[PDB]
This record gives structure tokens, C-alpha cells and sequence, in this order.
């Protein structure tokens, strides 16, 4: 559910 | 399989595969470029990361769909197919980790390259940990932790608090704490301290650097909002 | 490679792969099911179609990105990589056409199954025609035409004008006329006559059948709006 | 550019 790094 | 192609051609084709959203091709091209044995530039490291993140991200999304179906069920088919996707995902993680170990990390002398690769190592051990259930699961988790921790120690000594790779590393290490290590307070503390120290350093940045840094700060904020 | 798996397990896994958006797996499972040699049900035909349409659709989208880059350029890399994707796409089309020829079409006795498979045959020859440039390009186009035409003749004799497969066949044959055969007036005439004859038959339908038919009529309308 | 059949 949480955001990890993404472009 | 890419040994007969020029390094520059592999890089060019990786960029074309990215434009074509052909991320499996992209990853294979960048694997071939790494296996040429020369260190990777800033841009080339980013291509390697984007390629495998997209490949493993699709596998992770599929594994989560199948795992959810399997849990609602509990024939052998859903388990068998989840296991198949799981094995494929583990193979991709092992390939990336093998590139890092042979020999990207040991040849990475600059802080920017070494932190980049140690962040990758933490991430792919984290993806292995997401599916792990056996005798080695605790060691997989500690391998992720150790890679993230070394990257953090270097980044805090050698990079400003707004550096995008330092910020993304802290973001992902906080996700590791929350999702993998069952340490939500550590996850929240890391995200908050990272956000605040970056906020206080924004004044030093150009407009373009400011845009890069605040984009990742917003992801930290999104998680803190989800978690608190 | 799927010879050791039960037919029912291949079908179940195709449905799981669709939920997981793993369309290459889906296609491989449905290929294995076809190779069991038994005819396909209505639902199974739809699974086969969805799987390969998604696989080849990704390849077509990539080929168009690369072809556009290649045209703006005119090193060998863009051409080489476009050729690679093109060969992969042709391989998938050949696989589907081989399933239709061995032996789906010859065993399809009912109008619904025979029209379905002949529509597929027209579609995959159409995809081959999109990339074709050699001595056989005109024959590829005529193979698409002949398959679509036989399907149309059967559908007009054996199905009501609102039948979803009849409507989708006419939609795709109109796209063939416009994009492949350079016959825009034929494309427009086919789309208009198909739409009007379906409109006049909607009164016979249940609410659920009405929803299916009007969805495809809207695609015909969208093309007519684009083309006129 | 035109729409072929799609689900
Ligand atoms: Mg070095
Ligand atoms: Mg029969």
C-alpha cells in the first residue's frame, strides 16, 4: 500500500 | 545472450525499449551492458533500475493478485500458478543481485554510485522478502536491512539531505521498516526526519533540483499521511 | 510445453493469468488447451482471443513506436530493434494462425464458432499485413480479405444483425478496408450498413443483449465520426 | 487510429 520510489 | 552487441548499441536499444514500454527487452539490454564490465554512468544506472523495477513490479503485482485469490480459497492450480510467478520473480531478483555482486558494487567508488547500487540491493532483497516463507526468510530480511543501512551511512556522510538518491533510499528503507520488518514507528521516524532535513536544505537548490527533491518528499509525505 | 497439464487446469490457469494481467502466460495456457484437440466452448474461445489480442496488441504498439522513430531517423539500432519486434509479432501471428488451421476452423461446424475463428484469421492476417513489405504482402492482404469475407457471408446468413460476433467482425473488416486495403468508402459503407441494420434489430433484445450490441455499435459510430 | 474490437 505505501509508495516506494517510482518515476 | 547480448555478448555480441556493442555496449553503446545495448544502451541505445535500452532507451528504445523504454520508449516502446518493452521492459523485459530493456532489462536484457541493460544486463548485457553491465556484463561488458565497465562501470555505469549516472544515466545508465537509472536505465538499469527503471528496467528491472518495471519487470519485477509487474511480477509483484501479479503475485499479489494470485496470493489474494489463494488466500480466499484457503484445486492445486492457484497455488501452482502463484508458485510459478513467485519462482520467476525470484529469478529476476537473483539476476539483479548477481549483477550488483559481480561486480557493480565492488567497483563503485563514488558515493553516488555506491549508494545507488546498495539501494538496489536492499530493494531486491526486499522483493525476495515479500514472498519468503522458509528457513532463510530472516536472513533475506537482514540482507535487505544491511544493504539499506550501509547505503544510509554513506549517504548521510557524503550527500546533502535533498539528494534524490538519498531521499529515495530513505523512502524505500522506510517502506522496508513498515512492510517487511514490522517496525512502523521506525518507518514513521525515518520518513519524518528525512522529510524535515530535506525541507531545511531546499533553499540551497536550483529550480530544477528543487523539483526533483520535492517530488520525492511528497512520496514521504503520502506515506506519513497513510501511516499516521 | 503444456502437454502434461490437464485441459481443465489450463483453462483455470488462463482465467487466473487474465486476472493477473499476465497475458503471455494466458496465451500459452490457451494454446495448450487448444492443442488438447477438443473444440472450444464460447467462453474458451473468448479467453483464447483475449489472450492473443493482448499479446499482439503490445507488440503492435511497440512496433508503431519504433517504426515512428525509424521514420524520423530516415546507426542500425532502431531498424534492428524494429525488425526484432516485428519478427516476434510475426511469430505470434503465425502461432495463432497455426492453431486456427490445425484444427480449430475445420472442426467448427456451428455458425458461432466458425465465424469467431474466421474473424480471428482475418485479424491475424491483418496484423501481418500491417508490417508486411515483401513479395507476399498482397497475398497476406488477400488472405485477410478472404477470411473476413467468408465470416461475413456466414454471419449474414446465420446470425441476427445484433449478434456481437457479427458486429465485431464487421467492425474489424471495416478497419481492414480503411487501414489495409486503402478502401475508405468501403470501410464507411460497411460500418454504416452494419450500424443501421443492428439499430433496427435492437427491439428484439433483452436488456443484457442490448448492452452487448450497443457497446459495439458505439465503436462503429466512433469510426464513422473519425472517417466522415 | 480507428477502433477495432476491444473489451
Ligand atoms: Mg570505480
Ligand atoms: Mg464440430
Amino acid at each position: 500500500r505505501p509508495s516506494s520510489w517510482r518515476q | 545472450a547480448m555478448g555480441s552487441m556493442e555496449r553503446a548499441s545495448l544502451i541505445q536499444k535500452a532507451k528504445l525499449a523504454e520508449q516502446a514500454e518493452r521492459y523485459e527487452d530493456m532489462a536484457a539490454f541493460m544486463k548485457g551492458a553491465v556484463e561488458k564490465g565497465e562501470e555505469l554512468s549516472c544515466e545508465e544506472r537509472n536505465l538499469l533500475s527503471v528496467a528491472y523495477k518495471n519487470v519485477v513490479g509487474g511480477q509483484r503485482a501479479a503475485w499479489r493478485v494470485l496470493s489474494s485469490i489463494e488466500q480466499k480459497s484457503n484445486g492445486p492450480e492457484v497455488r501452482e500458478y502463484r508458485e510459478k510467478v513467485e519462482t520467476e520473480l525470484q529469478g529476476v531478483c537473483d539476476t539483479v543481485l548477481g549483477l550488483l555482486d559481480s561486480h557493480l558494487i565492488k567497483e563503485a567508488g563514488d558515493a553516488e554510485s555506491r549508494v545507488f547500487y546498495l539501494k538496489m540491493k536492499g530493494d531486491y532483497y526486499r522483493y525476495l522478502a515479500e514472498v519468503a516463507t522458509g528457513d532463510d526468510k530472516k536472513r533475506i530480511i537482514d540482507s535487505a536491512r544491511s544493504a539499506y543501512q550501509e547505503a544510509m551511512d554513506i549517504s548521510k556522510k557524503e550527500m546533502p539531505p535533498t539528494n534524490p538518491i538519498r531521499l529515495g533510499l530513505a523512502l524505500n528503507f522506510s517502506v522496508f521498516h513498515y512492510e517487511i520488518a514490522n517496525s512502523p514507528e521506525e518507518a514513521i521516524s525515518l520518513a519524518k526526519t528525512t522529510f524535515d532535513e530535506a525541507m531545511a536544505d531546499l533553499h540551497t537548490l536550483s529550480e530544477d533540483s528543487y523539483k526533483d527533491s520535492t517530488l520525492i518528499m511528497q512520496l514521504l509525505r503520502d506515506n506519513l499521511t497513510l501511516w499516521t
